[PDB]
C-alpha cells in the first residue's frame, strides 16, 4: 500500500459570532474515515485535514491563510466558515487557483459569479426563503405586503431579491422602514399606516424588543399575521430580558400564530445515504465523539451539511481518476478547471438529503413551513422549489377558521325609498287624473249652456289639464333602482322636468290671467287672454329649451360615510346616493323658483284686491281666488325645503309629490263643484 | 550600515486610474530619503524603502503583501496603500505581524474606528474632516436652516451620517432630509417645496451637472440660494452634455467647493530646513517626467514621520532593531507609542494626530465665472475660520438669509378719494338742511297743508341719515383703533336700516294711501310698524350674534419692493357668525317691500288730481329709489374684495339715490312758491 496523501486546508471557528466549528470540527473528521476505509473511491489516494482556528473575524484569518498557503504540504481546497471569512478566502483564492468549497456560509451576496469564480457552498443561501414565502402568498390570495428591517446587509440584501421575486407574481410590497437599534418609530408607521402583511427581518435581541413593543402598540390580533425567520431558540420569548419592561407571560398573546420559515439540514426520511447510514443514526454516532450535550455546543444543525461537503469532494476526485492529483502546483489553470467542471455537475444522495448546486455555486434543497400554536412550533408543511413541490399537512390553526386579508374591502350599497310609500301616493294620483278627465269631460260636454258659456270656457279646460299632466308628473319622480335599471335616467330625468313644469306653467298661467284681467278691467275679448296664455307658457319653455341646451342633467352619485355592518366583524360599507343633477344644478333651478315665487306672490294680491268688489258679471269666478290662495301658500311651503332636504332618502318625495297631490284635488273640487251642483242637482 | 527596511505598497502601472496617484508622488518621497541621508538622521543605520504594486485589486494587493513577506528583508513599518478595499484588508490584518501602517490617500471614513484597526494612522484628513469646517462656516453667517441632498452610495452616507451626529447639541436645525440614486431634480422639487436656500451637497462628478441643469430648469440660483458641495473634482470638470453650457455657467455661479488643502501658507522653515515654497519649486524641478498629484506634501511629511518615529524608538530601546522578527510585540507596542507621541511642524501645517487621525486644515473655494479661487481656510487644531475679505462675493448685496421674511402690509383706502367723498356728502348734508329749513320756514301754506308736510320732514331725516352713514363707512384699517371696529360697524348697520325705512316708509305710505283712496268707488302707524319690527330684528341681532371683527389673509403672494422681503396682505370685515342667515332675511324683506312699493306706484302711474298735489314724483321716486339700491347691493356682493373701488362705488350710488330723490320731492315747491 503506497497510500499518497492529498491535503486539505480548513479553518474552523471555534468561538466569536457563530461557534461552528466546535460540532463541525469532529464531524468532517469522522467524515473523513469513511473516504479513507471504504476502497470503492479514492483507490489509491488519502485524504487528510489540516486545519486552523479562525473565530469568525478576518484579522486573524488573513494570517492563518498565509500560513495555509505558504508551507511545504501543498493544499488543493479550502474550508472557510463564516461568511466574512469565506468572502475573503473566496475572493483571495483567483491568484493560486483554488477550489473554494465552504460549508456555513450563508450571505446572498456570495451568489456573485463575477467576484468569486470558483465558489461552492452546501449551506443553502437566505435567498432561499423568498420562493417559499412567494409560495405562500400566492396561495392565500394576498397582494398587499409591508416590510420591516433591521438594516444589516444580508437582510438589505435578502429583501433587495425579495422586491425582484415578488413584482414577477402580480404583488407589490407597499411600506418599507428600517431601524438600528430601538424600533419604536417604524411600528409606529407600520401602526398609522395600517398594513396587515409583515415580513419581519431581524435578529432574536431585536426581536424580544421588537415584540413586546408591538405588544405595547396593540399590532397583533385577529387581523394581523406576521412572518420570521426560524432558526431562533424555540423559546426565545419566554426567556428573561431586563431591556424590556414587558412580562414573560404577556407578548406571549403577541406572537401567537406568526409562520415561520427556515431551511431543513437532516433528512426527515429514515432511507440509506451514500454513505450506508441514517440520520437518527448518524446523530447518534456524532453524539459520541462530542465532549459536551448538543443542546450547549455550537453549530450542531450545521454539522450534517460539513459532512457531505466532504463527501462531495470525494465524488469530485472521483470523476477525475484521469490526471493524477500529486503534481498540482498553484500556477497551472488546467487540474482546477477539471475539477470545477466534475463539481458543477453534481448530484447524489447524502445525510442533508438530496445535494446538487446550483449555476451560481449554491445548494438547492428543501424549506419547513412552521408555526406558533399555543406556546409551541407545529410543523405545518413543506416545500421544495426547484420542481415546485408543495406539502401541505392541514394544521394551520387560524382564529376564524379561515386565514385573514390584506385590507378591508368596501361595499358600495345603494339607499332606495320603501315601495309602500311609492305605490300609495301613485294610486292617489291615478284617482286623481281619472277625476280630471271626467271634471274636464263634463264641462266640455255642456259647451252650449249660457252658465259656463257666458262666464268662461276654454280657459278651466286649460286649467284642467294642466293638472292632469302636473298630476301624471309623480310617476317619473320615483324610478331610480328598484323598478328601473340604468342607461335610461335622462330619459327619466328630461321626463319629469318637462312634464312638471309644462303642467305648473299652464294651470297656474291659465288661473293667473283670469286675475290679471278682471283685475285690469275693473279699474278702468278672448284673443288677448288666449296671447297672455300663450306667452307665458312660451317663455316657459324657452327657458326650459335654454335648460336643455346648455347644461342637461344627468346621473350623478354622492355619497356619506362608512359605517359597520355588525354582522360580520370587519366589512366596510359606505352608502351611495344616485339622483339627477347637472354642473350648476344649485343656480339653474334658482332662476326658475324665484321667477315663480315672484309670479304667485303677484297673483295671490290681485286676487285678494279683486275679492268682493268684482261687480263684473260676465267672469262670474268667485272662487279662483281662493284656489290661488291654497296653491300659493301650498307651493312656497315645499319649494325651499324639498331643495333643503334633498339628502334625506324619501322625505324630499314624501312632501313633493304630497304637496303636488293636494294642490291639484283642491284647485278641482273648489272650482268644479258648484259647477255641477246647481245643473244637475238643480234641474 | 546596516539597512532599515520600509515596506511600500502603491498602484505602480499605467493601466489603471489610480496608479496615476502612485507615480505621482514617487519624486518627492525620492526627494524625503536623499536629506535623511544627508544629514545622517539614521546615524547608526541608513533608511531603504522597498516598492510594491497592488495594481488597486484585492487578490493582487493581498498576493503582493504575502510575497513581500514571505520573500523579502525583515520589514518594521508599512508606509502607503491608496484603494480603501486593500487598505481596509491589510489594515485589518496588521496586528498579528506587529505592524504599523502609516498611509496617505486613504480618505475613507471606516478607517476612524480603533476596535477594528487598532494599528493604523493617516496623515491626510478623511471624509468626515469637512464636517467640523461647515459648521464653523455657518456660525460665520448665523444660518441656521438647512437641507441637505444626499447620494445613495455608502461614500458620502458615511459623511452624512457624520453631519447629523456633529450637528446636534446646536442651534442649528436639519429642516429637510433628501436621497436620490439616478433620479436627481424630484428630491430638488420637494425641497423646493419647503423653501430652503442653503444646501449641503454631497455627490460626485457625474449627479452634479444633472444637479444643476435640473436647478436652471427650477430657477433654483441667484441672490437667494447657497451651494456648499464638495471640491475634490477636476479641474474644468463642466466641458464633459444635453443641458446648454452658458445656461449651466449661469447657474453654477457661487457655490462654495469644500476640499482638504494641498499646502500650507504660513512661510515658517519646517524641520526639514526650508519654505513650503522652495519645497513646491523642488518638486516642480523633479516632476519633470509626468504630471502633478495633490498628496506629494503628505507623501514628505509621511516620511518625516517614519524618521521621527524611528529615532524615538532607537533612543528608548537603547536605554534598556536588526533582530526584528514579527514574532515581537513589545517592539510593536514601543513603535505604536512612538507614533502616537508624534508632534512637530512640516510642509502641509502641525502635523499632531488625535485617536489616530491627522489634525489638518481644510481649504474652502469658491467659483468666479471660469474657474475656482481660494477664499478661506479652516484649520481644526485651534478651531478657527479664516475668510480672506476680498474675494468671497455674491450676486445681490448680504449675504442670503435661509427663509424669506414675512409681512403684514395691510391694505388701506386713499386719504383724497375718502376726503372728496366727505365733502360730496357733507354739500350733500348741507343740500337737505336747506330742504328742511324752507319747508319749516314755509309751513303754514295753502300748497303745503295739502302734501302731507311731516311725511315730507321723514323723508328729509331719512336722507339725513342716509348721508351720515358714509363717515362711518371705512374708517377701516390705519384710521382709528382695534376696538371701536367692534362698535363701529354695529351702530352703522344700526343707523343705516333705519335711515333706509323712515324714507321708504313714508313714500310706500303715500302709495298705499292713493291707492286706498282710489279704489273706494290716520298715517304715521305705517313707519311706526315697520319701525318697530326693524327694531326688533336689530335688537335681536345685537343680542344674540352680535358683529365683530375678523380678517381674512391672502397666500402671501407678492413681492414689489425689492427689498428681498414677502408680504401677505390682509383684510378687516365686520361679519362672525352665519353671514347667510341674518343678511339674507334682511335682504329678502327689503326687496320683497321694494317690489310691492314699486308695482303699487306703477298700478296708479298719475291718476289722482285733488288729495295730494304729488303723487307722480312720489312714484317716479320709487320707482327710482329701487333699481339702483339693487344695482349697489349686487356690486357689493361682486366687488367684495378690493377697498378703494366698492366704497367709492357705494358711495356714489347712496349720494346720487339720495340727491335724486330729495330733488323730486321739492323742486316744484321752489318753482311754485317763488312765482
Ligand atoms: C326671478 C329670478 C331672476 C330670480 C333668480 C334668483 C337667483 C339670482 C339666485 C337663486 C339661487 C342663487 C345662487 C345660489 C348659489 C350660488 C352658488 C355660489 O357659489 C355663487 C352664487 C350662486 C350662483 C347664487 C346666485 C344667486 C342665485 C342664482
Ligand atoms: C317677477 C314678476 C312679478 C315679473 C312679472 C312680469 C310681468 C308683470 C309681465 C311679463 C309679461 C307681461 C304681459 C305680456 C302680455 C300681456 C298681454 C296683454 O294683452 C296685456 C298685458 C300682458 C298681460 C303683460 C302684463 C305684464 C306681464 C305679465
Ligand atoms: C323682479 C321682477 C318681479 C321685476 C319685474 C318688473 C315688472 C313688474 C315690470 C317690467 C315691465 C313692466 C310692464 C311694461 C308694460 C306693460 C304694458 C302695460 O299695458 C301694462 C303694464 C305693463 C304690463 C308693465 C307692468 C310692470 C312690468 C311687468
Ligand atoms: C309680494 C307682495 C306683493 C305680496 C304682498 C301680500 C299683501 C298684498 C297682503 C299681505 C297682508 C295683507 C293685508 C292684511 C291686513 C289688511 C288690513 C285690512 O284692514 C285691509 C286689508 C289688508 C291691508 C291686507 C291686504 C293684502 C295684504 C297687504
Ligand atoms: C307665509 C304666510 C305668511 C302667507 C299666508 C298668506 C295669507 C296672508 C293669505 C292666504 C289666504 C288669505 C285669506 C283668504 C280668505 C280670507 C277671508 C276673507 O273674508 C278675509 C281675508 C282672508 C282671511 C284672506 C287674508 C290673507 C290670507 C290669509
Ligand atoms: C317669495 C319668496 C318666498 C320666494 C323665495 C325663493 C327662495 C325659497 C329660493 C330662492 C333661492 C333659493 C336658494 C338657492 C341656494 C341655496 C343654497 C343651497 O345650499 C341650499 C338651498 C338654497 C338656500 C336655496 C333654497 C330656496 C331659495 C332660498
Ligand atoms: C347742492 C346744490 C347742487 C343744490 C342746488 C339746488 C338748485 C339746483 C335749485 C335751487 C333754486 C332753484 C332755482 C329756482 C329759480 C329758478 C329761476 C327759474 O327762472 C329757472 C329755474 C331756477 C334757476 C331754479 C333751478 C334749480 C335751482 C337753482
Ligand atoms: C321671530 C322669529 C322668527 C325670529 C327667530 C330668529 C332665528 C331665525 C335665528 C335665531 C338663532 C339663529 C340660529 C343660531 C344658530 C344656528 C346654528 C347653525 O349651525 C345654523 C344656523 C342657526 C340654526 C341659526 C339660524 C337662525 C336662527 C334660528
Ligand atoms: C310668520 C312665520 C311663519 C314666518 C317664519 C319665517 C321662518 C320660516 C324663517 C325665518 C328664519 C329661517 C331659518 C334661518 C336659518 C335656518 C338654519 C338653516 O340651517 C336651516 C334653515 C333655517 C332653519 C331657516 C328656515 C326658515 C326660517 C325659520
Ligand atoms: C314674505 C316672506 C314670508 C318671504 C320670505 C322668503 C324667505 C322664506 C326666503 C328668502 C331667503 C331664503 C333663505 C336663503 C338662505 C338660507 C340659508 C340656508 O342655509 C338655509 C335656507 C335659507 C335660510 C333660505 C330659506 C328661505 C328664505 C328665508
Ligand atoms: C326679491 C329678490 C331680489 C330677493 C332675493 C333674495 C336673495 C338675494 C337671497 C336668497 C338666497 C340667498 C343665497 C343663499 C345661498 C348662497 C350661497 C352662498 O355660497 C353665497 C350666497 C348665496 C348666493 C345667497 C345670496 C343671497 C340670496 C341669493
Ligand atoms: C319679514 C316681515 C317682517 C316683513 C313684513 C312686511 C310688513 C311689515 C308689511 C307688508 C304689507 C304691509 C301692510 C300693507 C297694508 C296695510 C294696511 C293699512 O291699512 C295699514 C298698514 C298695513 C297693515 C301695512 C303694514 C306693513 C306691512 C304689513
Ligand atoms: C346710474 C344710472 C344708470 C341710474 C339712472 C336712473 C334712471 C334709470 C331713472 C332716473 C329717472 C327715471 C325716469 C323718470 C321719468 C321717466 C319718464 C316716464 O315717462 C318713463 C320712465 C322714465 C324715463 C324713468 C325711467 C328710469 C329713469 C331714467
Ligand atoms: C330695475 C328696473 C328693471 C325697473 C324698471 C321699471 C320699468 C319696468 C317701468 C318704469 C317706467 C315704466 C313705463 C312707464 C311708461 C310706459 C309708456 C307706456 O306707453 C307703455 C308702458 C311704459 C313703457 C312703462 C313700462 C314699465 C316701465 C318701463
Ligand atoms: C334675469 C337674470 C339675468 C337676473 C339675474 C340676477 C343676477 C345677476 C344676480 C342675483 C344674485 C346675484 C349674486 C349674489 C351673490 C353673489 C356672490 C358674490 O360673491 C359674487 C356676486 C354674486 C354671484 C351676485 C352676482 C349677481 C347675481 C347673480
Ligand atoms: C347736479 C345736477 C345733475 C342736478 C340737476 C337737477 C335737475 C335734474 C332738476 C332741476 C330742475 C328739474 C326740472 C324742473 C322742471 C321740469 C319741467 C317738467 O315739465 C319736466 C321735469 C323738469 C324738466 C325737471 C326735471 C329735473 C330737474 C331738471
Ligand atoms: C441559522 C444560522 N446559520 C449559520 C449562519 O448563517 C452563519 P452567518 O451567516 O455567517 C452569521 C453568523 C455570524 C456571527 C454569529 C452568528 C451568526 C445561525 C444563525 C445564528 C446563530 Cl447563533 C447560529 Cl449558531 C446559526
Amino acid at each position: 500500500s503506497e497510500r499518497r496523501a492529498v491535503y486539505i486546508g480548513a479553518l474552523f471557528p471555534m468561538s466569536g459570532g457563530w461557534p461552528g466549528g466546535q460540532a463541525c470540527q469532529p464531524a468532517v473528521e469522522m467524515a473523513l474515515e469513511d473516504v479513507n476505509s471504504r476502497r470503492d473511491i479514492l483507490p489509491d489516494y488519502e485524504l487528510k485535514l489540516i486545519h486552523h482556528d479562525s473565530k469568525c473575524d478576518p484579522g486573524q484569518a488573513t494570517k492563518y491563510l498565509y500560513e495555509l498557503l505558504y508551507n511545504d504540504p501543498i493544499k488543493i481546497i479550502l474550508m472557510p466558515g463564516c461568511s466574512s471569512v469565506s468572502t475573503l478566502v473566496a475572493e483571495a483564492a483567483r491568484m493560486w487557483n483554488l477550489i473554494v468549497l465552504s460549508y456555513g456560509s450563508s450571505s446572498p451576496a456570495l451568489s456573485n459569479r463575477q467576484r468569486f469564480p470558483t465558489f461552492f457552498r452546501t449551506h443553502p443561501s437566505a435567498t432561499l426563503h423568498n420562493p417559499t414565502r412567494v409560495k405562500l402568498f400566492e396561495k392565500w390570495g394576498w397582494k398587499k405586503i409591508a416590510t420591516i428591517q433591521q438594516t444589516t446587509e444580508v437582510f438589505t440584501s435578502t429583501l433587495d431579491d425579495l422586491e425582484e421575486r415578488v413584482k414577477e407574481a402580480g404583488i407589490e410590497i407597499t411600506f418599507r422602514q428600517s431601524f438600528f437599534s430601538d424600533p419604536a418609530v417604524p411600528v409606529k408607521n407600520l401602526k398609522r399606516q395600517d398594513a396587515r402583511i409583515i415580513v419581519g427581518l431581524f435578529y432574536e435581541t431585536e426581536a424580544r424588543k421588537v415584540f413586546c413593543e408591538v405588544y405595547k402598540e396593540r399590532l397583533f390580533g385577529k387581523k394581523y399575521v406576521w412572518f420570521l425567520i426560524g432558526w431562533y431558540a424555540d423559546n426565545w420569548f419566554k426567556i428573561y430580558d431586563p431591556s424590556i419592561n414587558c412580562t414573560v407571560d404577556e407578548m406571549t398573546e403577541a406572537v401567537e400564530g406568526h409562520i415561520t420559515t427556515e431551511i431543513v439540514m437532516l433528512n426527515p426520511a429514515n432511507t440509506r445515504s451514500i454513505s450506508n447510514m441514517t440520520s437518527q443514526e448518524f446523530v447518534e454516532k456524532l453524539t459520541k465523539r462530542l465532549k459536551r450535550h448538543p443542546e450547549e455546543t455550537g453549530g450542531f444543525q450545521e454539522a450534517p451539511l460539513a459532512y457531505d461537503a466532504i463527501w462531495a469532494l470525494a465524488l469530485a476526485l472521483n470523476k477525475t481518476s484521469g490526471v493524477r492529483l500529486e503534481d498540482f502546483n498553484y500556477n497551472n489553470q488546467t487540474i482546477t478547471d477539471q475539477i470545477y467542471r466534475a463539481m458543477n455537475s453534481s448530484s447524489f444522495e447524502g445525510v442533508s438529503g438530496h445535494v446538487v448546486f446550483d449555476a451560481s455555486g449554491s445548494r438547492m434543497a428543501w424549506t419547513l413551513i412552521e408555526q406558533l400554536q399555543g406556546g409551541s412550533y407545529k410543523k405545518i408543511g413543506y416545500y421544495d422549489s426547484t420542481k415546485d413541490d408543495l406539502s401541505w399537512s392541514k394544521t394551520d390553526k387560524w382564529i376564524g377558521g379561515s386565514p385573514p386579508a390584506d385590507q378591508t374591502l368596501v361595499i358600495k350599497t345603494f339607499r332606495f325609498l320603501s315601495q309602500k310609500l311609492f305605490i300609495s301616493v301613485s294610486v292617489l294620483s291615478s284617482l286623481g287624473i281619472v277625476l280630471a278627465v271626467v271634471c274636464l269631460s263634463f264641462n266640455i260636454y255642456n259647451s252650449h249652456v249660457r252658465y259656463i258659456q257666458n262666464s268662461q270656457p276654454n280657459l278651466n279646460n286649460l286649467t284642467a289639464v294642466g293638472c292632469s299632466l302636473a298630476l301624471a308628473a309623480v310617476f317619473p319622480l320615483g324610478l331610480d333602482g328598484y323598478h328601473i335599471g340604468r342607461n335610461q335616467f335622462p330619459f327619466v330625468c328630461q321626463a319629469r322636468l318637462w312634464l312638471l313644469g309644462l303642467g305648473f306653467s299652464l294651470g297656474y298661467g291659465s288661473m293667473f290671467t283670469k286675475i290679471w284681467w278682471v283685475h285690469t278691467v275693473f279699474t278702468k275679448e278672448p284673443w288677448k287672454l288666449y296671447a297672455t296664455v300663450g306667452l307665458l307658457v312660451g317663455m316657459d319653455v324657452l327657458t326650459l329649451a335654454i335648460w336643455q341646451i346648455v347644461d342637461p342633467l344627468h346621473r350623478t352619485i354622492e355619497t356619506f360615510a362608512k359605517e359597520e355592518p355588525k354582522e360580520d366583524i370587519d366589512v366596510s360599507i359606505l352608502p351611495q346616493l344616485e339622483h339627477c343633477s347637472s354642473r350648476k344644478m344649485n343656480t339653474w333651478l334658482g332662476i326658475f323658483y324665484g321667477y315663480k315665487g315672484l309670479l304667485l306672490l303677484l297673483g295671490i294680491f290681485l286676487a285678494y284686491e279683486t275679492k268682493s268688489v268684482s261687480t263684473e258679471k260676465i267672469n262670474d269666478h268667485r272662487a279662483v281666488g281662493m284656489a290661488i290662495y291654497n296653491v300659493a301658500v301650498l307651493c312656497l311651503i315645499t319649494a325651499p325645503v324639498t331643495m333643503i332636504l334633498s339628502s334625506q332618502q324619501d322625505a324630499a318625495f314624501a312632501f313633493a309629490s304630497l304637496a303636488i297631490v293636494f294642490s291639484s284635488y283642491i284647485t278641482l273640487v273648489v272650482l268644479f263643484v258648484p259647477k255641477m251642483r246647481r245643473l244637475i242637482t238643480r234641474g | 550600515s546596516p539597512p532599515l527596511s520600509i515596506m511600500g505598497l502603491m498602484p505602480l502601472t499605467k493601466e489603471v486610474a489610480k496608479g496615476s496617484i502612485g507615480r505621482g508622488v514617487l519624486p518627492a518621497v525620492e526627494l524625503a530619503i536623499e536629506q535623511i541621508r544627508n544629514e545622517s538622521l539614521l546615524r547608526p543605520y541608513f533608511l531603504d524603502l522597498r516598492l510594491y504594486d497592488t495594481e488597486c485589486d484585492n487578490a493582487k494587493g493581498l498576493k503582493a503583501f504575502y510575497d513581500a513577506i514571505k520573500y523579502g528583508p525583515n520589514h518594521l513599518m508599512v508606509f502607503g496603500g491608496v484603494c480603501p478595499s486593500v487598505t481596509s484588508i491589510i489594515a485589518e490584518s496588521l496586528q498579528g505581524w506587529n505592524l504599523v501602517q502609516l498611509s496617505f490617500a486613504a480618505t475613507t471614513p471606516v478607517l476612524a474606528d480603533k476596535k477594528k484597526y487598532p494599528y493604523f494612522f493617516r496623515t491626510v484628513p478623511s471624509d468626515n474632516a469637512v464636517n467640523p469646517a461647515i459648521l464653523k462656516l455657518l456660525k460665520h453667517y448665523q444660518w441656521k436652516r438647512v437641507g441637505t441632498l444626499t447620494q445613495d452610495v455608502q461614500r458620502f452616507s458615511e459623511v452624512r451620517n457624520d453631519l447629523t451626529g456633529v450637528l446636534y447639541g446646536e442651534d442649528i436645525e436639519i429642516s429637510d432630509t433628501e436621497s436620490f440614486s439616478n433620479d436627481p431634480c424630484t428630491s430638488v422639487k420637494k425641497l423646493k417645496g419647503n423653501d430652503v436656500r442653503i444646501i449641503l451637497g454631497q455627490f460626485d462628478q457625474n449627479m452634479a451637472a444633472k444637479v444643476f441643469c435640473c436647478a436652471y430648469e427650477e430657477n433654483m440660483y441667484g441672490s437667494k440660494y447657497q451651494w456648499i458641495i464638495p471640491g475634490w473634482y477636476e479641474p474644468s470638470w463642466w466641458e464633459q452634455s444635453r443641458c446648454l453650457r452658458k445656461n449651466l455657467l449661469a447657474a453654477m455661479e457661487g457655490y462654495i467647493g469644500v476640499d482638504f488643502e494641498p499646502l500650507s501658507s504660513k512661510q515658517i522653515k519646517t524641520i526639514s530646513g526650508k519654505t513650503p515654497q522652495q519645497y513646491e519649486r523642488e518638486y516642480n524641478n523633479k516632476r519633470s517626467g509626468v504630471g502633478p498629484s495633490k498628496f506629494h506634501g503628505y507623501a514628505y511629511d509621511g516620511i518625516w514621520v517614519i524618521a521621527k518615529t524611528l529615532q524615538r524608538a532607537m533612543e528608548t530601546l537603547h536605554a534598556s532593531i536588526q533582530d526584528f522578527n514579527y514574532t515581537d510585540h513589545t517592539l510593536g507596542r514601543i513603535i505604536l507609542n512612538a507614533m502616537n507621541e508624534t508632534n512637530f511642524f512640516g510642509v502641509t501645517g502641525q502635523v499632531v494626530f488625535r485617536n489616530g487621525e491627522r489634525m489638518g486644515t481644510i481649504k474652502f473655494t469658491q467659483f468666479q465665472d471660469s474657474r475656482e479661487v481660494k477664499v478661506g481656510e479652516y484649520n481644526a487644531v485651534a478651531d478657527t475660520l479664516e475668510i480672506i475679505n476680498d474675494t468671497i462675493r455674491f450676486q445681490g448685496s448680504e449675504p442670503p438669509k435661509d427663509k424669506t421674511i414675512i409681512l403684514e402690509q395691510l391694505r388701506k383706502i386713499s386719504l383724497p378719494l375718502y376726503s372728496i367723498l366727505s365733502a360730496l356728502t357733507i354739500l350733500g348734508m348741507i343740500m337737505a338742511s336747506a330742504f328742511l329749513f324752507f319747508n319749516i320756514k314755509n309751513r303754514n301754506q295753502k300748497l303745503i297743508k295739502m302734501s302731507s308736510p311731516y311725511m315730507n320732514n321723514l323723508i328729509i331725516l331719512g336722507g339725513m341719515l342716509s348721508y351720515a352713514s358714509i363717515f362711518l363707512f371705512g374708517l377701516d384699517g390705519s384710521f382709528v383703533s382695534e376696538k371701536t371696529f367692534e362698535t363701529l360697524c354695529t351702530v352703522r348697520t344700526w343707523i343705516l336700516t333705519v335711515g333706509y325705512t323712515t324714507a321708504f316708509g313714508a313714500m310706500f305710505a303715500k302709495t298705499w294711501r292713493v291707492h286706498a283712496i282710489f279704489k273706494n268707488v290716520k298715517l304715521l302707524v305705517i313707519v311706526g310698524g315697520m319701525l318697530l319690527i326693524d327694531l326688533c330684528i336689530l335688537i335681536c341681532w345685537q343680542a344674540v350674534d352680535p358683529l365683530r371683527r375678523t380678517v381674512e389673509k391672502y397666500s402671501m403672494e407678492p413681492d414689489p419692493a425689492g427689498r428681498d422681503i414677502s408680504i401677505r396682505p390682509l383684510l378687516e370685515h365686520c361679519e362672525n357668525t352665519h353671514m347667510t342667515i341674518w343678511l339674507g332675511i334682511v335682504y329678502a324683506y327689503k326687496g320683497l317691500l321694494m317690489l310691492f312699493g314699486c308695482f303699487l306706484a306703477w298700478e296708479t302711474r298719475n291718476v289722482s288730481i285733488p288729495a295730494l298735489n304729488d303723487s307722480k314724483y312720489i312714484g317716479m321716486s320709487v320707482y327710482n329709489v329701487g333699481i339702483m339700491c339693487i344695482i349697489g347691493a349686487a356690486v357689493s356682493f361682486l366687488t367684495r374684495d378690493q377697498p378703494n373701488v366698492q366704497f367709492c362705488i357705494v358711495a356714489l350710488v347712496i349720494i346720487f339715490c339720495s340727491t335724486i330723490t330729495l330733488c323730486l320731492v321739492f323742486v316744484p315747491k321752489l318753482i311754485t312758491l317763488r312765482t
